RNA sequence: AAACUUUCAACAACGGAUCUCUUGGUUCUCGCAUCGAUGAAGAACGCAGCGAAAUGCGAUACGUAAUGUGAAUUGCAGAAUUCCGUGAAUCAUCGAAUCUUUGAACGCACAUUGCGCCCCUUGGUAUUCCAGGGGGCAUGCCUGUUUGAGCGUCAUU
RNA sequence: CGUGGAGGUCAGUGACGAAGCCUAGACCGUAAGGUCGGGUCGAACGGCCUCUAGUGCAGAUCUUGGUGGUAGUAGCAAGCGAAACCACAGCCAAGGGAACGGGCUUGGCAGA
RNA sequence: AUGGUGAAAACCAUCUAGUAGCUGGUUCCUGCCGAAGUUUCCCUCAGGAUAGCAGAAGCUCGUAUCAGUUUUAUGA
RNA sequence: CACGGACCAAGGAGUCUAACGUCUAUGCGAGUGUUUGGGUGUAAAACCCAUACGCGUAAUGAAAGUGAACGUAGGUUGGGG
RNA sequence: GUUUGACCUCAAAUCAGGUAGGAGUACCCGCUGAACUUAAGCAUAUCAAUAAGCGGAGGAAAAGAAACCAACCGGGAUUGCCUUAGUAACGGCGAGUGAAGCGGCAAAAGCUCAAAUUUGAAAUCUGGUACCUUCGGUGCCCGAGUUGUAAUUUGGAGAGGGCAACUUUGGGGCCGUUCCUUGUCUAUGUUCCUUGGAACAGGACGUCAUAGAGGGUGAGAAUCCCGUGUGGCGAGGAGUGCGGUUCUUUGUAAAGUGCCUUCGAAGAGUCGAGUUGUUUGGGAAUGCAGCUCUAAGUGGGUGGUUCCAUCUAAAGCUAAAUAUUGGCGAGAGACCGAUAGCGAACAAGUACAGUGAUGGAAAGAUGAAAAGAACUUUGAAAAGAGAGUGAAAAAGUACGUGAAAUUGUUGAAAGGGAAGGGCAUUUGAUCAGACAUGGUGUUUUGUGCCCUCUGCUCCUUGUGGGUAGGGGAAUCUCGCAU
């Protein structure tokens, strides 16, 4: 009986707002006289966000990841028969990564045959960008000896900054999880360990969920406890997958949709 | 409908009757020999031909002895009143076998019955007695 | 405008009616022994059909009585007359054959 | 296949009969199967459900979780198993409406008429 | 140039089309005969811890008793139940009950919640009266029953 | 060629998304329409050989429902707030045979 | 018209989806063929009775079957 | 000229039946038609069928009647093959 | 006896026992009865022995055991279906109206009065009352009733007797069957994997089937639950249909049959007759009513060419076959799917409007579960913002999908008193545009279904198929790998 239901609950919703806030206007008036009474409300009554309700070595550093000892050379390739947007994407990685060589990948040389070349030529990391259609979709960082390999998914790219030739400073956020700090480990390794302070360029890698956002900014310091920053470089969202452990042979995590069911965890 | 609408609406209920199976499978009731020898899977006319007995005595419109002997098996298998007997004793001892005298008699043969009536009843009396 | 949708329904009705009459009148053949009659009118006189009931005359000549005839399941008509000789012969033979077939159960 | 003329295979009649069933008929409609251990002991497949008996949930999100039935909500065709509870945002507890076909009884609550019910259906307590 | 008007596109609005569903309808067939002066159909006034219609019910008032089932009811609140038994239940069945004011409506009446009568009567000595409880008092007609009436007819030393 | 349902068939398609709805998207068919991509969706649906019909809309001063211009106008004897009406627009001259010039033809002209 | 309700001449409900010598409207595509605007009396006025133009099929033939034409021949 | 059109969605109009024909298809054929019915049935289906009846099979007339071979059911002429 | 007593009649009562009204109404039975409309105006024909109104019934009603149809080598109550048949017949022969007997079938069932005396016995019934085994029986009393209640008889005859060395014989319980109502028991996966919130889906592996109808369960479930299918165990009722089990059967009782003898009554203000209306398509006023007169008994009614056939009125009862838009209860559909289908899928004959009779809509869908948004914050309120639940709020009690008209915002484009359309093209914006990669001919080798040694097995005609154990490439491209 929709016609009955419609009036009953509209009036009840109307009744509730009056009662909800008349309680609150009396709350306001008792708070004017006593500040202490407000304090106790904030203790008991909690906002209860998702972050609040989350459902809960040195040899490695060098052996699996690149350190501040050499310049790391990154073998930037593309998936076979890719179009304009992939190379347009390669031009954004040509700036941000330290010593990139772009390799036009011409059919064959399966994967191990590539590894033979980048042992001889002596590269450190391989990065490969792929396209299903006209948009870029996946990004794969591999380390050339041993093979800790990370796969990623891009769902955001939007393009007023125009940066200098100065090398940007790193910053990472929320990697409490050990699987998080092994990805934090990758971006500590793969991006430059130079930071030239002047030039004022900052690269972030914020991870408040399982989604990682990387951005560039320009920071201006005023002595009144505050800093300003303008949007620069590519907009970006990544998703971790796989951790193939060998060059491509093994797995450690491999995202399924069996997660998202928890609404929490966050790896 | 007006009245049916209320009966569906009410919490009284309906006088639900399931009696459609019984309209077909009718039990035979009037003969025990038939009650044992009657295949309910068969029809009426088919049951009659199985038994032997005729189902119809006329030429039927349209188209088309184990038990009967047992019916022939069941086919294989009055006194006078006290006053009447005592009254006949009075007549026999008085006359004997003179039926003419017996029916012209007034005192013992009150209801003026014929010779044939009195002698018939005496024959029945002479069977039960001397 | 009436439509006979119930042609199939009423045949099943009539069949179940005969089935009940069979169940209740167990050894007996549902219908009474009807005579054999010559039809009226020049057009149909060649046809010989099932009549209504016999007669006192046909019943008396067969070797049974009128009141008793009805109890053994012989339909008896009293207004019908025995004008024809051949019809009379055919009906008497029909009854005598019927009397040889019947098996009248005792009342004990 | 339907043989009887008494029973109806109509969807409209059948759905109405179910949704407008009385509490007594809904007792039989809310029957639970017994676990393989009880089926081996008692020699019976399924019984109607009551309060003070234990149960194990087979199908659903609350898979494998067990407990003891609090109340048979016959109106909503549901059981409410204690300790199988969804916690509301205000800190309160609200029981999940489970269906007894999805449940499985682990420990029965034997009364006198319950013992008679088992003995009727070909049981051996 | 902006604004303005118009066109297109995107995102919001407005509206409830389309699709899918369906405790509803319509039609066909089968079976059965079941309203009322023992007061019906219908109208009205009410009744639940908390209720609008609907449904149920009549001061025993969403029921009482009986029989079966065997442990709920649940929109909310609140009681319960000895749960190895005379027993939870807005359960099923239904044969015993009560059954307000009316209505064919029936004490007299017109549209008076007035106007009464008789019987039975527990109480206020109740001999006066006063109050309460309970059942009756319509019309026509039949079978009687009864007290009569009738120069209606006859009998009668 | 298409629509609702029926028989048959495709061991057809289908929560790894049926039907519907859009779409500056693509292909086929002269066309009726059919097929596909993308987006939205949430549960059934389609091709083929046949059957059946309450089967295909621009109109009926059509029926129902919804929404405009009129208009923040008339109005209430800063606020509140219609209705009649509505194919579409509304510069002149001259010709456009036919008591027809308002769309055309040739000119004059024309700034929000 | 039937039956009813109201009232200092009416309305309601059925008969009744009453009857039209008419008004407005009539729902997909393509291909192919394709008019008529009228002869004569029923009188016409109304509706038709027919012939003509456009087809459908069957029968003989496929020809010397004809033609909105020219020519010669023979008259007023 | 005039009547209709503010816009949009949905609804919306040669249907069903009886009587009597037309042509085509199918069955059989001097016959033909089961389904008023009865029997049977896995059940309003399907499958069987008695007796009748319908229409046709042989005509010429007005009350009363008669009746089709001179016959390769004809002689000729044509006449698909 | 100027008392008194029989009856008959009229009364009476708040006596005893009853009963009739009203509702419903589809069907049925009666009564009453239009108009629009059809043939040309309308008196018939025609709407129509209709609709409305009135009265009365039932599960059916009505009808019905011949005062019938026929013309035959006769049929044989009534009702219905098929056919007779669109025939006879009627109709300003025109709109057209429209039977019946026969035949086939469905279903079949017959009987009760009044009629001449029980006269050697009113043999009958009501009611009251007392008991009993209470839809009643019995005793006793009372009344009705001779102005006739019982038995015997109804034309099919029948009765009175006589003769058969004639034949037959009631009723009450008990336990079963049967019928109705109701209760209860009866098979087999929740086995793995994938996907999803959820498995009822896909895949793998099994069982049951007289159960793979249907419905529920978080999506398509024979195998999860209820049922379904075949059976079984009951409880409470009905009952004369019969099976058994008995208890009692009586009285010169009750019939039946054939022969012989003696009798032997059957409906009146009715049939019919004239006439005025109604009824019909009714030609031999058919049927009915009103009014006048009103019969007969070797009779009377109806038909057939001078007879013959056929029934017996003026009294009554009766199932089944048949009708059915109501009621009660089911089972269904090549039906409709929320502007459809009933007016009403929902607080529907409700809200509401009308003085009143009456008229009378709109309005279905959150989810799997309210988990219906806690708590912080903006405002007196109205609504928002953070935050959260859920698979999805891109599902919010304005709640599935969410079309078009139309409205706002943003972006692009165009605009000197018209736009939209067609042919063609430029510019601006924008989308398409191979997980296409070989092919051939030689050469290393390495394997196998290749060579070779040994076999095994299904079958049908040579021109078969499947399938093992060893060896071997120094021959072989026969294939596939490098």
């Amino acid at each position: 009986n929709k016609l009955k239901r419609q009036e009953i609950f509209a009036d009840i919703k109307h009744e509730k707002n009056k009662e909800r806030h008349t309680m609150r206007r009396k709350r306001a008036k008792e708070e004017r006289e006593n500040p202490e009474l407000r304090e106790q409300r904030l203790k008991e009554n909690v906002t209860q966000t998702i972050e609040n309700t989350r459902v809960y070595e040195d040899d490695l550093m060098r052996y699996f990841n690149s350190n501040s000892n050499e310049p790391p050379k990154i073998f930037l390739t593309t998936n076979v028969n890719a179009k304009k947007s992939a190379y347009e994407f390669a031009n954004i990685l040509i700036e941000i990564l330290p010593n990139v060589t772009f390799v036009k990948r011409k059919f064959g040389y399966k994967l191990k045959e590539i590894s033979d070349i980048c042992i001889k030529r002596n590269f450190t990391d391989i990065v490969i960008i792929n396209e299903d259609k006209k948009k870029v979709t996946g990004l794969t960082f591999i380390h050339l000896p041993e093979g800790p390999t990370f796969y990623f998914k891009l769902s955001s790219f939007v393009e007023h900054g125009r940066p200098t030739s100065h090398i940007p400073e790193l910053i990472l956020n929320n990697f409490q999880t050990r699987l998080g700090q092994t990805v934090g480990r990758l971006f500590q390794s793969i991006l430059p360990q130079n930071p030239d302070i002047e030039g004022r360029q900052v690269i972030t890698l914020h991870n408040q969920r399982d989604y990682i956002f990387f951005r560039r900014h320009r920071y201006v310091f005023k002595d009144n406890e505050r800093v300003g920053l303008q949007e620069l470089g590519p907009q970006f969202t990544l998703k971790l997958k796989r951790l193939q452990r060998g060059i491509k042979e093994e797995t450690e995590w491999e995202h399924k949709p069996e997660m998202d069911k928890e609404k929490k965890k966050f790896y | 409908s007006v009245r049916k609408r209320k009966m569906n609406r009410s919490s009284v209920g309906k006088a639900t009757r399931r009696n459609k199976d019984k309209q077909r499978k009718i039990n035979i009731q009037s003969n025990p020999i038939i009650a044992a020898n009657w295949d309910y899977s068969l029809t009426m006319a088919q049951n009659y031909k199985k038994l032997g007995l005729r189902a119809k005595l006329q030429t039927p419109a349209g188209g088309k002895e184990t038990e009967v002997v047992k019916k022939l098996e069941e086919l294989a298998s009055r006194s006078q009143s006290e006053r009447e007997e005592e009254w006949l004793e009075k007549l026999y001892k008085k006359h004997g076998d003179d039926y003419k005298k017996m029916f012209f008699d007034k005192k013992l043969n009150i209801y003026q019955q014929s010779e044939g009536d009195l002698k018939r009843r005496l024959l029945r009396w002479k069977k039960r007695n001397g | 405008v009436k439509v006979h949708f119930d042609q199939a329904g009423k045949k099943v009705s009539r069949r179940n009616a005969r089935a009940t009459r069979a169940a209740k009148i167990a050894p007996r053949p549902l219908d009474l022994l009807r005579p054999v009659v010559r039809a009226p009118t020049v057009k149909y006189n060649r046809k010989v059909r099932a009549g209504r009931g016999f007669t006192l005359a046909e019943v008396k000549a067969a070797g049974l009585t009128a009141a008793y005839a009805r109890t053994i399941g012989i339909a008896v008509d009293h207004r019908r007359q025995n004008r024809n000789q051949e019809i009379f012969d055919a009906n008497v033979q029909r009854l005598k054959e019927y009397q040889s077939k019947i098996i009248v159960f005792p009342r004990n | 296949a339907k043989q009887s003329l008494d029973v109806s295979s109509d969807r409209r009649k059948a759905r109405k009969a179910y949704f407008t069933a009385p509490s007594s008929q809904r007792r039989v409609l809310l029957s639970a199967p017994l676990s393989k251990e009880l089926r081996a002991q008692y020699g019976i497949k399924a019984l109607p459900i009551r309060r003070d008996d234990e149960v194990l949930v087979v199908r659903g999100s609350k898979k494998g979780q067990e407990g003891k039935i609090s109340s048979v909500y016959r109106l909503k065709f549901a059981v409410q198993v204690d300790k199988v509870t969804k916690e509301k945002v205000n800190g309160a507890s609200v029981p999940i409406n489970l269906h007894p076909s999805k449940l499985v009884i682990t420990k029965l609550h034997l009364d006198k008429d319950r013992k008679a019910l088992i003995q009727r259906k070909g049981g051996k307590l």
